C-alpha cells in the first residue's frame, strides 16, 4: 500500500518540478527579449547623434 | 542564452550604421583640418616668392 502511493507521488512530482522550473525561468527569458528591443534604440541614438555632428 | 547573445548581435547591427556616419564625419573633418589648410599654406609660398 505504501509503494502504490509512493510511485504516484514521484510521478506527479516529475511534472510539478518540470512546470515549476519552467515558471521560475520564464521571467528572465522575457527580460532578455525586452532588452533586445531596448538596446536597438539605445544605440540608435548614436546614429542620429553622429548624423548631426 | 540564445536571446542574451542576440543583444550583442543587434548592438553590432547598429554599430555598423554608427561607423557609416563616422566615415562621412572623418571625410569632412579632413577637408577642414588638412585639405583646406594645406591649400592656404601653398598660397603663402606663391606670394612670398614674388
Amino acid at each position: 500500500a505504501q509503494r502504490d502511493y509512493e510511485l504516484k507521488k514521484a510521478a506527479y512530482d516529475i511534472e510539478v518540478n518540470t512546470r515549476r522550473a519552467q515558471a521560475d525561468l520564464a521571467y528572465q527569458l522575457q527580460v532578455a527579449k525586452t532588452k533586445q528591443q531596448i538596446e536597438e534604440q539605445r544605440v540608435q541614438v548614436q546614429v542620429v547623434e553622429r548624423a548631426q555632428q | 542564452r540564445q536571446e542574451e547573445i542576440e543583444i550583442e548581435v543587434v548592438q553590432r547591427k547598429k554599430q555598423i550604421a554608427v561607423e557609416a556616419q563616422e566615415i562621412l564625419r572623418t571625410d569632412k573633418e579632413l577637408i577642414a583640418t588638412v585639405r583646406r589648410p594645406a591649400e592656404a599654406e601653398a598660397h603663402r609660398i606663391q606670394q612670398i616668392a614674388e
